[PDB]
């Protein structure tokens, strides 16, 4: 699989929400347990800016993968290679540079 | 007239293009150029540029900020000249203002170099004093790409 | 097929949402695959500024096609001619200028 | 039918949305066709301010027509007389002037 | 009285229109024009204009910005004349202020040219000093289209 | 005392109404008016007015903007006078300030004209210097409609 | 019937929504006609500012009527006496003043 | 059980919603009574700022517990040790610092 | 019953909405009547700030009552003792002072 | 010592209350008042007020705006005195700043009258110059209701 | 060296701590303190404090606003000194700037009193003139609580 | 040439790098460095830094605020040199401006040390005077990490 090479602007938002099974009893007592065997998966939300000439390369890269294939990428947050999929993305075309906004979800596959 | 030597500002003149063609080609010829006469002061525009930010997370040296040049722009040109409503040049100036249009204006220097811009008129004013000549103040907002004197050398 | 000869203003927004089939129950094993061939069709959000006199020509051009007929247009983003349809547009009339907002959708047919 | 005489302050918003019948097939192919025989009808949104003394005349004029009778008006957008009807309106009463805000739908009737 | 030669500001007079008809047609006649007396200072308004953005994506030269003229507008005209409440001119001026109204006023120059504007009164002030004459400071905001001296030549 | 001729500012006095009735009627009589003494400087307020916009789409001449007079207003009056706490006038000033109320204050000029306003006290200050008289500075914010000297002529 | 004697502040908002019967399926022929005699009844959104001591009198006046009883009031908009009802009002207490906000609805009975 | 040693920043928001049983039809006589013993359990909205290097330790501490396990923490609001659970947290990565946002819910077990 | 001692900062919002039974007839005629025998009850919304040391006292006082017990309090609006109950409250802890937000419903019980 | 006649500023002294009781009652006695020594400058705070809008729709005269006084407030009091850390007054001043506390301070004038305020300390600064004395600049923000000189007369 | 009497500013020196321990304890000893030499000007920071509003509804005297002291803060310290890059002190200064850290700096006065702060370096500048010494301008932002000279007396 | 003693500003020269390699390594050699001639003025940029907030609730001393250094940045470098369009240096300057690029420029001092920066050109202006030499005003915005004089010692 191909590797994501381009760099990310400051302001990355990392949102991680685990899934748990909760039962709330009468007087504040409760039961808590993890839902699944595997650990939770984060959802990195990134934004990046590239020149006009290099916008086509990145758009084609995200296009060939569709919303179903996963590519390797090393987030600056922890510096360990992971598998991410970009389901949707948008771009704002300025005069000199193009600004992309996308959400790289993490998948174990 | 030595371009490679410092020169005094005395002798600077202002011209307005009134022909059809490309002003940037051969601007050293006064044919098809009118003249605005008796200029008291001249303030040429300053060429500027805005800055985008070029700092990323992946880089190592995060202590110092980084940036880069963006979209350039040419500033406004302002000059004050004596008020003579009967002269052709000032009537052409008023027609220039009323009919909003971009026309080229040339600046000539004591050394054999010229500076050509393009812009519309953004302001016209007047100052009246009992013991001084009535003055007409003009400000022109440049648009597009200028042609500085360093190009032809 | 008529062509769109007017010029768009900075800030054109390109939104792409690839069509994908994904099945995932809870946090379990997930499978993804594309829905079809022309999965990714982008919708361009454009803005146009034209004088008072020229507003009638643009309005007539957009009204004559309606929401059904498709015209040819070459976006400034990638410089490849595509067929688009404009289903809605709004004008904001001012003293000297008129500002147009519209959404162009790429179509295969 | 009486004619609308008062003038409209800058900022008029002309919103036009055509009606179409769309069928979306498998691989991005589709069918498009107009829904009705007649052309679409615009919805001009206007704002106008009048002195305090003249506000009563305009309010009475809009009141007599209710929301069911239509009056002629020549919008500045295209300069051709049309038939419009005002279903609802509002006003904000300042010290010296009253500002009306209303949406003139267009009807062929 | 040579329009094509610079003149000194001394001798400028201010007039207020008090008739019925077209102020701009034949403004060189003093009939039906009142006169404000003993003006110490006079600052005519500066004609200006706003800029709309003319930058597109389809063009080739994106390095430099572009723009163009928009809605022009005439400025504010302010003057300071001596305080004489018994004179007809200042009574007319106060009636002009109290009644919200736009009237034309003429500025006459030592050379044979006049300037006509149209505006309402936006401010009236007073200045009291122990060893100087009491002055009346007036500010007038122009409305519509002015008629400069270059039109009639 | 000729209203129709320029006059010097020396001789201006300040008065405060302390009676019941209409100050605007016969303000030329000092009965029921107190006086503030030893005024160093006096800055009468400037009458102002704000502007609305009167440009429409249906008009033809869209090149030049238009406007119109809005709701008028009278400015603030400020004066500085010597600090004499034992005098009745300054005690009246402080009673005016503490008991927030609108009271009429009259300005008298060397010529036979007066200016009447109405306002509350908005500021009271002090300035202490080793070699100068202690000064009391007052600012009054006018409310309502003034009575200019031009009305009674 | 008691009358309302307090004075409203700049910015009154008069909202008029006439009651009409319209039938229109899709984009077809449309028919409109009034619903009754008193089709148009306005609701006045007023704002009142009163000192601390006089807030109790206004509050008592609005409370004793409740939402049912109707009082006479002469709007500054048109200067014709009407019968209105105040169904809700909110007070924002300050250090020296109290600010009232209420909606008066015109009624026939 | 583990303890939370990091220091929160100004702006911590403590929300208290006691659990109560109330019965009231319309505007009639109303009865209220507590629902249980531990009726009032607060949720603390904290914000944490840590450098780039120390973000990994805090992230690991929040992750290894998941939404189920509970740890000891001494809030700065009342200075009494309690047991909380962090169900969701979000990070905003900057050039030199990382900002954490989380909600701690008090639990009895 | 215990009495509320702490003072309220400016900006207190007093919202009162009566309960009425309305029926709308054909031509704008209607029937209006009060729903219940008792007069309506206001709902004061207050904001108060106290030092860090005194915050615990107020929090304990509000926690003791839960959401089912009522305490006497004299609002600055009218200066007559009433019975109020606080169903929910919140506090924002700064460096020096804690700011509380709560809504005191009025109950006749 | 004539309160009814102007006096010069020389001789003003600054005092700080260090007792238990009512500062405003009998402030003409120096018992339980410390004295801050060698004050170079002194700028008393200016009492001010804010304006609420008194404009309605039901009134007839809508041409002119109306307003009224609101909450009054006392200003900031600034002085600069010579730097003497060994004196009791400045140690009391630093203790006043470090401990958030509102204390009354008296200003005495050459004439037989005093000014009493109440406020905390908002700023402390220093100025070091090669050829001038080191000075301590202090700004005090008043809180509550002042007791001017006019009250006790 | 009498603390209880005014002194001139000449002789002030600046020191930087380069040891391990508590600078606030015994700051009168120069051991483990470096010195920055040839200081042209020195502007010590001004200690400030913000305000919280303390006005309530339940109180009676609502006419006059009230407030109270909030969280104190120490300002910025700026000094200009001669440019000697070969000296140890200025090299330590640049190392202080590059490695962002809070270090204690002491100020000594002609009388036997010292002033100790803690802060990081917020600015470093330079000024070049043909006929004057090249100067290095520094600004330090204090953090925490200072140790004023009045504490130890 | 004594780095440990103050020096006068006269003799400062400006250089622009026009080679390939590391500008910061051996910047004491004039090979591959062009020279800008006849600089009238020179204002080096001031190194600054931003402050992050370091205040927590768990700490004990809440009376005084705390903070710390953040991400540093280099300033803007401005100079004015005589207008000599025929010289190679100013042609290089205009090529530097038109082509958005970041290049290193060296500042040399009378003492044996240099200052090296890195930045793009942000502004270019001109000044025309009747009796003075035409000057070219240039503003350069620094990017990255500078290499001060203190590093190499």
């Amino acid at each position: 699989m191909k590797t994501f090479r381009w760099k990310v602007k400051p302001g990355m938002d990392v949102a991680s929400v685990p899934s748990v099974r909760k039962v709330r009893f009468g007087d504040g007592y409760s039961q808590r347990a993890p839902a699944g065997l595997n650990a939770n998966l984060k959802t990195y939300s990134v934004t990046l800016s590239v020149p006009r000439e290099e916008a086509t390369v990145l758009e084609s890269f995200l296009e060939e993968h569709g919303g179903w294939k996963s590519f390797l990428w090393t987030p600056p947050y922890e510096w360990r290679q992971i598998k991410v999929t970009c389901a949707k993305w948008s771009s704002r075309v300025s005069m000199l540079r193009v600004e992309f906004s996308a959400e790289f979800e993490q998948v174990v596959n | 007239p030595n371009p490679t030597m410092p020169v005094k500002g005395a002798g600077t003149t202002l011209w307005v293009y009134k022909g059809s063609g490309d002003p940037y080609a051969n601007p050293l010829s006064d044919v098809d150029w009118s003249r605005l006469a008796k200029v008291k002061d001249l303030t040429p525009g300053e060429l500027t540029a805005e800055s985008y930010d070029d700092s990323y997370l992946d880089d190592e040296d995060a202590d110092w900020t980084a940036t880069g040049q963006g979209q350039k722009s040419a500033g406004d040109t302002s000059f004050t000249l004596a008020w003579m409503p009967g002269e052709q040049g000032q009537q052409a100036l008023l027609a220039w203002f009323n009919e909003g249009d971009t026309r080229a204006y040339k600046i000539r220097f004591p050394n054999g170099t010229v500076d050509v811009f393009r812009g519309w008129v953004s302001s016209i004013g007047k100052a009246v004093t009992a013991k001084e000549v009535i003055t007409r103040t003009v400000k022109v907002t440049n648009v597009g790409r200028p042609s500085m004197a360093e190009d032809r050398s």
